[PDB]
RNA sequence: CCAUCUGUGGGAUUAUGACUGAACGCCUCUAAGUCAGAAUCCCGCCCAGGCGGAACGAUACGGCAGCGCCGCGGAGCCUCGGUUGGCCUCGGAUAGCCGGUCCCCGCCGGGGGUCCGGUGCGGAGUGCCCUUCGUCCUGGGAAACGGGGCGCGGCCGGAAAGGCGGCCGCCCCCUCGCCCGUCACGCACCGCACGUUCGUGGGGAACCUGGCGCUAAACCAUUCGUAGACGACCUGCUUC
RNA sequence: CGUCGCUUUUUGAUCCUUCGAUGUCGGCUCUUCCUAUCAUUGUGAAGCAGAAUUCGCCAAGCGUUGGAUUGUUCACCCACU
RNA sequence: AGAACUGGCGCUGCGGGAUGAACCGAACGCCGGGUUAAGGCGCCCGAUGCCGACGCUCAUCAGACCCCAGAAAAGGUGUU
């Protein structure tokens, strides 16, 4: 009783449920509350990261000591096709929480975004929405869908657009484009409607929501790491060396009086597949690549003011594990959550 | 006790009018106007006579503490009278060892910007009640004017200067430096 | 059928004690407007004894164990939980007809609210001690919804204020109508018999 | 406010107790929740009934500071009170309350027969006040 | 055409406070409120009526799935005005909550 | 931490400090009223998402099936509870509601006179259908909408749970839909229980039955490995 | 000089429970909790000029280590903070 | 730990004391009616759903029924 020697904890409790996200994409909490004095614009977007590379700046700190001088810097590059907006979602608040009032999809939509609607496209006759694009078409139900954006005008209160990723861009196998779901913070909700009325089924890349040195958020789900146990899960101690029944546990988990065991003591389960949100990583570089086919292929990636080759941003030899970058890209300062080929999802 | 009733009498000079919707209390004199509901209190007021204006506001059984509140109610109606006839002054001479504290005002006579008090390089903005006025006076060193109408509001005001140039840490019992209040008056003087 | 409560300037266990026996009768009450139940004493007190309650917590996991609501909807709710027999059958079929709602929904706007006049806060307190309101603890103890639903009262509130516009309209002109000619040979018998 | 005070002669009604729905007169009050009443001309005699028993009306009356029954007795009827008691809105309403129960079964089916009868009059009129009120602002 | 009996909900049964007595009932009716106007329902006959899944007709003709409980009111029970009641058999406990049928029935009037 | 990367602000207040100001003619931070106020307290940020709920997609043929929506009556099985519904001011309680001129919000609703009512009668101890046996024969008062509906179709109103409400324009048809009376009949079942509704309620199974439509999928085996102790997840598969 | 208590982190007093057994000192490992606060924040009082310390309040969110001897709880000592 | 008088549990239910050996009532065949005991009468829970009567008391740790399950010295312009 009465340790002897204070320790501090091991884990964090505000992360409990150590456990499997329910999820492959990295679903955001909370998108950004919008205030509406501020022009009209997105705040999340998907990327894919690819792998790490580094970089050299010179620093600018006036008060510090690294100031004027050559640092390396551990980046990150993340390969970002253009989305493509295909729905609107409009959200009228009860007084328990956002109710989505209603949808409205695209008036066609593309091959990639049906393969998300099902488990199985091979087996499947590919009949998503083959009987919702009638009513884009035949004026029956289409002055009723035109109903159905004066009444999302007056009583929804934020609208999120739908858009996904294009997968034929992209060197994977995969080929299921993942869907999202991102809020528009734009002014009055007339107007905050009215621009993603304007753009169903229209590409958006990632240089009109981000810019070069804004600070941005990345959510994600971490690494794949198995099933391991006390030692490892939570970084408790190994016990010494003449232990009998095992080297790598914890010893007393628990006391007597409370004939239970807490939920605080560490034990063995499962480590990595976790769902996190990393704040505040800084982008340094938002690059283009591989435009117009007149001049047959320009790449001139990897283009400082001041190494100044006409190279490519993917190393000598492709990535590892990765494939080989062919997009848009952004480029974050620091490690982030996640493998290589795996979505993780940006924001303001 | 449960005392029968108690009453206190208030007049009302013939420039300034007092009109009720129930217990709140709207007052329009010459200088403007300004208002008090007390909706909390739970005792009558009775306007009564015309070209001469007495107030009598009267409590009836009460226990002896809620027969202590109806003096309150004259005190406070006769600083909103006074208040819409005259306004109060409120001067507050600043008292500075070795640093001199040097002092503006950013917005409309609302806002105050207190710099170099004690040799902090930090300022200290403090923003007034919304109804009140500042001044710096002239013809005098260092001696900021607060005007207003509503005596709440005012000292509301006259706190937050002096509350916010708080020497910490220190002994306090020297190192006087501040802003302190010095006297209270009015705007119309001796009217 | 069903009886409707409207919940504003009551107390809390002055109510509660009146909902729990009629509930146990087979009736079917809706409590309507539960924002503005009041509670005696002063407010800090008030506030100290519900922290009180949320530092009760079973220290081996408190997602079994103890569950403290927040809104004012379900802490009048939980107070009528404690005093039914919940445990038996008979008092868990006692909460398949409370059905309390906080602000005023579209199902029971339009019904005629009834209220409770032995537990009102004009009679029950003595008028020169402090009271304080459910619905404002509650914005301090986590229900974060508390101005969406006073935006939605007063859009209720609107369009109520107009219903009683053309109520009276629909009112005023059967005053003008009994002031024409002959029907005084029927208030012959009312005016006589209590009309 | 406070329109009608308690005061040496005020009519006062007495809803319930052992003396339920007649009149008396204030003679004195004694120790704030109680007073001293008596009635010449309504048959409660002088007695004690306390104040959260009774309710007030508006007659005063003109009395010496608890003066004998004889002095209550002339100033009643000098004041007339029954009479002012009978031709008022208040004593109809109570006496209005009191005929309905005691309506015998019969004459329930006279007024079920003859009040429908004046609804389907005036609903039948004031739907004309409907037509008329929208048939000025048809232009 | 019409109504011709009083609504009254089934309260409980007479009892102490850890064991009940099963042998009288008690019957919260609509209407009365106070000890000083149950005089007139003093022994009215009452009845509890519901439902089974077999056919049979006391009365009339055709049967059908509704039976009954027969019961006469005894005495008045507690200021609330609430009235203790004996059925001819007990009850089946089911019906705490629900409402009976208490008659016009042998009438003094 | 032996390499690198990041770690988050709002509110009510405690202690203390004041204001205004009585009690007690002053005074007083408090008796009522207010203000500042922090590693504490709650929330956000952050993690999981329930015997909780949305929105939206797709809804099974072949060779004969089979399945929705709407119109159906016939019979059978099971679960039971009810016996008319009120279609909505805000709030105040040392105060309140009615009707009403003057000067204000795109021809209504807002502020002040004044006039009523008030132990609430423009009164849920109230109100309206109503306790409607039905019908005929016949006369007086009330009446110019007819009112159910398979209606026919249109219209906007009501999102916090819209599942709910009115109008217009034609129409098989009603000119007997109510009060006061004249006249006479229907099971008048021989004193007696579960009658009177809701309601052609809620359930699932099958046959004769009109009009409209509907031609999917999941899971597994197979593959991948962003994942895995096995399940779970992640993906792939076209005759290009 | 007195006098009123609290507390069960010290021993003692008692034998209520356990003798068909409740595995009994100390350390290592890990979690929680109390507040009679050493530090950190807000603050008030000094024989508070500043610095440095000392007394009380709100306060358990977060900290309270590395070793020599001892088998040790304790004790002692160097070093840091 | 040890006594004296008498009662009580042990051997004994039931009502009440939330719960209990021993308190307060009260002692038992099986039952139907009526009434009270100790106790209680916001709702769990039968009964004040009385127009109960008179005064006191506000706590940022209120107080709330013998044994009985938390308290003193001392102090207060908190209030009578």
């Amino acid at each position: 009783s009465h340790r002897k020697f204070s320790a501090p904890r091991h884990g964090s409790l505000g992360f409990l449920p150590r456990k499997r996200s329910s999820r492959h994409r990295g679903k955001v909490k909370s998108f950004p509350k919008d205030d509406p004095s501020k022009p009209v614009h997105l705040t999340a977007f998907l990327g894919y990261k690819a792998g790490m590379t580094h970089i050299v700046r010179e620093v600018d700190r006036p008060g510090s000591k690294v100031n004027k001088k050559e640092v390396v810097e551990a980046v990150t590059i993340v390969e970002t096709p253009p989305m493509v907006v295909v729905g609107i979602v409009g959200y009228v608040e009860t007084p328990r929480g956002l109710r989505t009032f209603k949808t409205v999809f695209a008036e066609h939509i593309s091959d990639e975004c049906k393969r998300r609607f099902y488990k199985n496209w091979h087996k499947s006759k590919k009949k998503a929405f083959t009987k919702y694009c009638k009513k884009w078409q035949d004026e029956d139900g289409k002055k009723q869908l035109e109903k159905d954006f004066s009444s999302m005008k007056k009583y929804c209160q934020v609208i999120r657009v739908i858009a996904h990723t294009q997968m034929r861009l992209l060197p994977l196998r995969q080929k299921k484009a993942h869907l999202m779901e991102i809020q528009v913070n734009g002014g009055t909700v007339a107007e905050k409607l009215d621009w993603a009325r304007e753009r169903l089924e229209q590409q958006v890349p990632v240089n009109q929501v981000f810019g070069q040195d804004e600070m941005i958020d990345v959510i994600g789900v971490t690494k794949g790491k198995g099933y391991k146990g006390v030692t490892s899960r939570w970084h408790t101690k190994k016990l010494p060396r003449k232990t009998h029944r095992g080297l790598r546990k914890v010893a007393c988990i628990g006391a007597w009086h409370p004939a239970r065991v807490a939920f605080s003591v560490a034990r063995a389960g499962q480590k990595g597949y976790h769902h996190r949100t990393e704040i505040n990583k800084k982008i340094y570089k938002i690059g283009q690549g591989y435009l117009i086919k007149d001049g047959k292929l320009i790449k001139n990636n990897a283009s400082t003011d001041y190494d100044l080759s006409d190279k490519s941003i993917n190393p000598l030899g492709g990535f590892v594990h990765y494939g080989e970058v062919t997009n848009d890209f952004v480029m974050l300062k620091g490690c982030v959550v996640g493998t290589k080929k795996r979505v993780l999802t940006l924001r303001k | 006790m449960k005392t029968i009733l108690s009453n206190q009498t208030v007049d009302i000079p013939e420039n300034v009018d007092i009109t009720l919707k129930g217990r709140t209390v709207i007052v329009k004199g010459p200088r403007g106007t300004l208002r008090r509901d007390f909706n909390h209190i739970n005792v009558e007021l009775s306007l009564l006579g015309k070209k001469k204006k007495r107030l009598r506001v009267d409590k009836w059984w009460g226990n002896r503490k809620e027969l202590a509140t109806v003096r309150t109610i004259c005190s406070h109606v006769q600083n909103m009278i006074k208040g819409v006839t005259l306004g109060f002054r409120y001067k507050m001479r600043s008292v500075y060892a070795h640093f001199p504290i040097n002092v503006v005002i950013q917005e409309n006579g609302s806002l105050v910007e207190i710099r170099n008090f004690l040799g902090e390089k930090y300022i200290r903005r403090v923003r007034m009640r919304p109804g009140v006025a500042c001044s710096v006076s002239q013809a005098q060193k260092d001696e900021l004017i607060l005007e207003g109408n509503d005596i709440e509001l005012v000292s509301n005001s006259a706190a937050l200067i002096q509350q916010a140039t708080t020497v910490k840490n220190k002994d306090i019992r020297k190192f006087l430096d501040g802003i302190y209040v010095s006297e209270k008056g009015t705007v119309q003087q001796a009217d | 059928q069903v009886l409707v409560l409207d919940g504003r300037g009551h107390l809390l266990g002055r109510l509660a004690a009146i909902v729990a026996k009629q509930v146990l009768l087979g009736r079917k009450v809706v409590v309507v407007r539960c924002e503005g139940i009041n509670i005696s004493g002063n407010f800090y007190r008030n506030k100290l004894k519900y922290l009180a309650f949320l530092r009760k917590r079973m220290n081996t996991n408190p997602s079994r164990g103890p569950y403290h609501f927040r809104a004012p909807s379900r802490i009048f709710w939980r107070t009528v939980r404690g005093m039914l027999p919940h445990k038996t059958k008979r008092g868990q079929a006692a909460l398949d007809r409370l059905k309390v709602f906080d602000g005023i929904p579209p199902p029971y706007d339009k019904k005629k609210r009834m209220v409770v006049p032995a537990a009102l806060k004009v009679v029950r307190l003595k008028p020169t001690r402090k009271f304080a309101y459910l619905g404002r603890l509650a914005h301090e103890v986590g229900w974060k919804y508390q101005a969406v639903t006073a935006t939605l009262e007063e859009k209720r509130k609107e369009k109520a204020k107009i219903h009683y516009r053309k109520k009276k309209q629909l009112m005023r002109l059967r005053k003008q109508a009994e002031k024409n000619v002959e029907k005084k040979i029927d208030k012959y018998t009312e005016v006589l018999k209590t009309h | 406010v406070f329109r009608r005070f308690v005061e040496v002669g005020r009519v006062a009604y007495v809803s319930f107790g052992p003396h339920a729905g007649k009149l008396v007169a204030i003679v004195d009050v004694i120790d704030q929740n109680r007073a001293l009443v008596d009635g010449p001309c309504t048959q409660v005699r002088r007695q004690a009934m306390p104040f959260k028993c009774m309710q007030l009306t508006d007659f005063i009356l003109k009395f010496p500071h608890s003066a004998h029954q004889k002095y209550v007795r002339q100033a009643w009827q000098k004041a007339d009170i029954n009479t002012k008691w009978a031709a008022t809105r208040w004593a109809k309403k109570i006496e209005a309350r009191e005929r309905k129960a005691k309506m015998t079964d019969f004459d329930r089916f006279k007024v079920m027969k003859a009040k429908k009868m004046r609804n389907r009059i005036i609903k039948n009129e004031v739907k004309k006040l409907q037509k008329a009120a929208l048939l000025k602002a048809s232009p | 055409s019409g109504r011709l009996w009083s609504k009254a909900i089934f309260a409980g049964y007479k009892r102490g406070l850890r064991n009940q007595r099963e042998h009288t009932a008690l019957l919260k009716i609509e209407g009365v409120y106070a000890r000083d106007e149950t005089e007139f329902y003093l022994g009215k006959r009452c009845a509890y009526v519901y439902k089974a899944k077999n056919n049979t007709v006391t009365p009339g003709g055709k049967p059908n799935k509704t039976r009954v409980i027969w019961g006469k009111v005894t005495r008045a029970h507690g200021n609330s005005g609430m009235v203790r009641a004996k059925f001819r058999s007990n009850l089946p406990a089911k019906a705490i909550g629900h409402r009976i049928r208490v008659m016009l029935y042998p009438s003094r009037i």
